[PDB]
């Protein structure tokens, strides 16, 4: 169960989505807000 | 004041906040002693 | 207590994933995607914050604060939203297991099994930052001297020390984040093996400590990646 | 001959999760011991002492729960089997 | 012996030899007997000092602001104001102990202290 | 069946553990917050009207 | 071959409990220690130590638990039975 | 077969007391150091020190007895037997 | 036989005292090293220092007694025999 | 043979682990401890204590992993198997 | 019958003066720190430090003794043997 | 006949890297402590007090060191094969 | 016969060496930080620290040399054999 | 008969060499920890305190020196085979 599997790059890019979301929909709405 | 080296101990709680409640007192005391000396070359 | 047996799993590109793990993540990915669109549309500069503004705001301000003390948020205006996603994520994915999504086969089953309890989500993670920072460190230093500095780190005759230690960045973050969630996942299904009358009680507990646990976890986890930045950086 | 295996992957997981939890108390011990002399001396301190205290403890914790994790892998997915 | 020195700021408050010192640093009590390390240390604003004097009785002295050193020939106690025992009014240092200044309870308390209240 | 009885009573137990004990002090810490907020951003308009 | 194993599984929860107990007991004392040195030196911060105190504690009681639920694990439903 | 189990409950029951004992013996040592000290720098803080003291020996005696408890269970109810 | 079962109550009950003394020996020396220092900063609170010390001895020492209570049961009645 | 061979592979990677967990626990509460301390006096100092600071866990941590790469050497490669 | 017995005694004895000999080390290395400390720190009060101090270590030794005692009954007067 | 010998072989070098890894861990840690302590008292002793670390971390990885050396010997070229 | 018993009594000898070497280690070390502490505060008091010193080494090597000698007897003179 | 002589002077070897391990790592810690505090607070002491530190590191090392003599007598000499 250690080793690692496809779903490590099915779980890496759904991370990415939300680096880009927060990059972008919570970068700058929060760095606005401040 | 200027701080005077010269060629040629423990401390509660540390060396630092002990001295920072001292400096207080010596200038208290340094005024004290020229008030009294003021009274004295008053009198 | 039949570990692993990743369930909805499945094979495409001739790789297998586990369906369950991605499941999970995609259903951290878009409650983390409905905070941040709810605090857009919500987001005030001159009126009254909503709950998400709060939210945001003060996770913002920690890393922004964490970013200051290590490395300066000039140098590293990046790594602010790495360290805001990576904390959302990991606390919705440990804080989403508290939901009752448990029922029983005769073994116990997990509709909503936390991310990380597998590996390859905290891999993931751990790659992806370990891969983030040695990038960093080799744009501000160079593709030759960052490594240089890698491998002497702060003393040169430890040059095999720090090999070790720069391996042990990713690994220990990965493991790190995996035996503290993976290991609920055990004692979850354990408690299960209880009856329902007194099965509630040491559920109840370890769950609501639990809670605590997950936060303080993705607190490190982007504490660890923010001072590995600050680090690799210079 | 997997009756033999399975008693020394047991064995070898008690002892992994005894050395881990014997780190994990004493080093958490120690750094909140850190912790709670500084908000004595300075109950002020509390906010900016909790990064460096979960930095240790985030140290801490991993020696524990990497441990924890191969303990599984002796446990339930035995390397010799 | 040591050789115990009371050093009012505006007088040598009292300068006889005695077998042992006693009184509360701002870390805590703290026992003097001859030949202790070199020292210097903050008392806490109501501190009070006991002089165990080899011939006569003991000696409790409120003190005020003071700070206890430590010397392989002597034990100085500085001072800003300080009192023996008996000379202490048990109604006035109550009521100054209901003050809210901090120096005057603080003093007011240190005078009860020593006066075994 | 059983499992998920004994596990829902552990989450009701949960939930009021988290709304009588966590609840009231972050609630606390965003009225604190949000509230002042507002309350400076009506202060920085008081203040322009002067 | 169930006799070992059962063997097995009891010495490993033996030393599971022995190092949880180990690693929760002195920890507990080294934070209780912060704590009553703490109180020791500022009374009216009582209140204030005590959230980096239950903390701490509760960062040392929760490996302790998961120990104990291993030792359970090991001892009444042994994985490699 | 059960002589096996036995003698693996009995070696685990000993692990368990040993682990106990050492835990409580230096956890308490741990705490009633704090206390002594406490007391030493100044006598009315004695009332107080004991709050904190009997709150860590509590965590302290806690976990040796409930070891106390599962040696019991693993010599005389020993399970899997 | 049960001569399995002899040695492993023999082990068991060494693994007692050995975590009894390692126990009882570390948190009395801590106890001894919290008082030796508060009558040497305080030489004249010797008699006042030895009602938390006792108790803290009481609490190190009795975690002893009971091991020995038990290693005794462990060799001389083994009750899983 | 190989059962045995396995089973005391197992047992000896448990024993590295356990002491890697311990001392690298251990070790980095204790630098950890230094570095909450050193904090706490001195705020300022935050960023001077990371660098002597991560030399020292940066050699506990490396008595953890190498021990571990040791275990992995023990468990899935097995000498002498 | 007798050997395994024999050499389960002869473990249990080893575990038994391993322990002895680790608590009496430390906590007589730990009460020594503080009797050195204290007579750094205060000289003139060295005979009021040793009644603290044989106290402490008359715990210590008597541990350690006890545990030896119980060792000969390991070895020479091997109990269920 | 052989597989016994290199199971204790294992398990004896598995012993070796268990005490090793916990002196390391333990000493580096506490020796990183005083330096971490006497470069926040002393900000400008750093470059200073890195002679007496390394001397103190020289002595303490030193015996890790041998241990590695000799759980090899005890491994891949094990006594009495 | 004799094998089980050469075996037991070996790994008794180890044990106690072990815990010899453990407890005279820690309890030397102890006992010389204060030493060390004692000569950098007081570098003229160093004459009479040599005293209580070579007491508390006295207490730590005397039972170091114990283990020494019965390891011996269990070794050279193994009393069960 | 040799094979299980020889296991178990490995592992008793092995035990030697683990406890001598942790001994000299932890007390040359704890006494460099003295030494490097020492330095911190009193840099002219550098000299004055490298003469206790050697005396402490000398009664450290010697035990770990014994052990490891003890081992090899036990692996290369195993007595009583
Ligand atoms: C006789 O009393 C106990 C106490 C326990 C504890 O484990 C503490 C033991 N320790 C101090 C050595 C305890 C506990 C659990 C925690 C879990 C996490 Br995650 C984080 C912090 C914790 N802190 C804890 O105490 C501070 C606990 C466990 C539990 O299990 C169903 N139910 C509880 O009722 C709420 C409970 O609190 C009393 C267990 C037990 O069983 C043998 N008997
Ligand atoms: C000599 O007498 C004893 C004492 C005990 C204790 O365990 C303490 C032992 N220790 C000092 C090493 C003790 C105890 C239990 C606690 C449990 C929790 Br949770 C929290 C704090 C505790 N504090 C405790 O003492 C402060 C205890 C246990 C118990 O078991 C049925 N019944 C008790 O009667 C209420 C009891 O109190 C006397 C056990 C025992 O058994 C052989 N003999
Ligand atoms: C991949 O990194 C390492 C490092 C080591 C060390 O043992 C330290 C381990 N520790 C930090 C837990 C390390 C070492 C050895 C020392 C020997 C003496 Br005597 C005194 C001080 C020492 N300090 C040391 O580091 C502080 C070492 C070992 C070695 O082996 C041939 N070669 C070295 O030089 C090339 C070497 O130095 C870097 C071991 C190892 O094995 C897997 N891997
Ligand atoms: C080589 O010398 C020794 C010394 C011992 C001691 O145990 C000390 C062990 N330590 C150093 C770890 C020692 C001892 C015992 C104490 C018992 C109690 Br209760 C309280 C205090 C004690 N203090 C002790 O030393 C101060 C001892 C034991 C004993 O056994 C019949 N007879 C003694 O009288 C001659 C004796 O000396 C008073 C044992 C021993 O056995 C091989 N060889
Ligand atoms: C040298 O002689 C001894 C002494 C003991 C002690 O255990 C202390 C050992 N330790 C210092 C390592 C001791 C004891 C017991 C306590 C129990 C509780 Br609960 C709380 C505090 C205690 N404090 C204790 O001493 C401080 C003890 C036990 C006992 O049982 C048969 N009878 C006693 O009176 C005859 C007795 O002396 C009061 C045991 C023993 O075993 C052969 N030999
Ligand atoms: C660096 O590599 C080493 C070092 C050693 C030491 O043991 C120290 C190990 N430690 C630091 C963990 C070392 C030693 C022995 C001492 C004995 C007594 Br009694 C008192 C103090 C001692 N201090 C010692 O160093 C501080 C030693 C032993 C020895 O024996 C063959 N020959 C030596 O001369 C060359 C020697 O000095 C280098 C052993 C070794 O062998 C595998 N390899
Ligand atoms: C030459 O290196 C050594 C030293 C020892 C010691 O045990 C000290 C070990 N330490 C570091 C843990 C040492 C010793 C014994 C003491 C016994 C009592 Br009771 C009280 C105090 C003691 N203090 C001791 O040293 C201060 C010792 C024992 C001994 O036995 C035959 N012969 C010695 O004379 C050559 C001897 O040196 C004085 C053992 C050893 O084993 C081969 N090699």
């Amino acid at each position: 169960f250690l080793i690692p599997n496809g779903t490590f790059f099915a779980v890496l890019i759904i991370f990415l989505i939300v680096l880009g979301v927060i990059s972008k929909w919570v970068v700058p709405p929060i760095s606005k807000v401040l | 004041m200027e701080v005077e080296y010269v060629g040629e101990y423990s401390f509660e709680p540390d060396p630092e906040t002990l001295f920072d409640a001292l400096l207080p007192r010596y200038i208290a005391t340094r005024v004290y002693a020229a008030l009294l000396e003021a009274a004295a070359s008053e009198s | 207590i039949h570990v692993g047996h990743h369930t909805l799993v499945f094979e495409l590109f001739g790789m297998t994933f586990n369906g369950d793990t991605i499941l999970a993540t995609a259903v951290t990915a878009v409650i983390v995607i409905a905070l941040a669109f709810y605090l857009r549309a919500k987001v005030t500069s001159t009126g009254v914050p909503s709950g998400v503004q709060l939210f945001w705001e003060a996770l913002t301000i920690q890393m922004r604060q964490q970013i200051e003390g290590s490395i300066g948020m000039k140098i590293a205006p990046f790594v602010l939203p790495l360290s805001v996603t990576i904390f959302v994520f990991i606390l919705i994915s440990n804080w989403l297991a508290v939901l009752p999504l448990q029922y029983g086969g005769g073994a116990a089953a997990e509709l909503y099994k936390a991310p990380a309890s597998d590996i390859n989500f905290v891999l993931a993670l751990a790659l992806f930052v370990f891969v983030c920072y040695h990038a960093a460190g080799i744009w501000r230093r160079g593709i030759v001297g960052h490594p240089i500095k890698v491998v002497k780190g702060h003393v040169a005759f430890l040059a095999p020390i720090n090999i070790v230690e720069e391996l042990a960045k990713p690994i220990s973050l990965a493991l790190r984040l995996f035996g503290n969630i993976f290991a609920g996942g055990i004692l979850v299904a354990l408690i299960a093996m209880f009856p329902w009358y007194i099965q509630w009680f040491p559920n109840a507990v370890w769950k609501t400590f639990d809670l605590f646990v997950g936060l303080i976890q993705a607190f490190i986890f982007s504490l660890l990646t923010i001072l590995y930045f600050s680090q690799s950086m210079e | 001959p997997n009756a033999i295996i399975t008693a020394g992957a047991l064995i070898g997981g008690g002892l992994i999760m005894g050395g881990g939890a014997i780190g994990a108390g004493i080093g958490d011990g120690i750094a909140g011991n850190a912790l709670i002399s500084g908000i004595a001396r300075q109950p002020e301190a509390q906010g900016r002492l909790f990064t460096p205290f979960f930095i240790t403890v985030g140290l801490v914790e991993a020696a524990y729960f990497i441990n924890l994790a191969f303990m599984a892998l002796f446990v339930f997915a035995t390397p010799g089997l | 012996d040591l050789n115990v020195e009371i050093v009012a700021v505006e007088r040598e408050l009292w300068s006889g030899p005695a077998t042992f010192v006693f009184t509360r640093t701002t870390a805590g009590e703290i026992g003097i007997l001859p030949r202790h390390i070199p020292l210097v240390a903050q008392l806490v604003d109501d501190a009070m000092v006991r002089v165990e004097r080899e011939g006569e009785d003991d000696l409790r002295i409120a003190v005020d602001g003071g700070f206890l050193s430590v010397t392989e020939e002597t034990v100085r106690i500085l001072v800003e104001n300080a009192q023996f025992e008996s000379e202490i009014d048990a109604d006035a240092a109550k009521e100054d102990a209901a003050s809210d200044d901090e120096r005057t309870a603080a003093w007011g308390r240190a005078r009860l202290r020593a006066l075994g209240q | 069946m059983s499992i998920f009885i004994g596990q829902l009573i552990g989450f009701a137990v949960i939930a009021f553990i988290i709304v009588k004990w966590v609840v009231p002090p972050v609630r606390t810490l965003m009225r604190n917050q949000q509230e002042a907020v507002r309350a400076a951003l009506a202060e920085s308009a008081e203040a322009a009207k002067k």
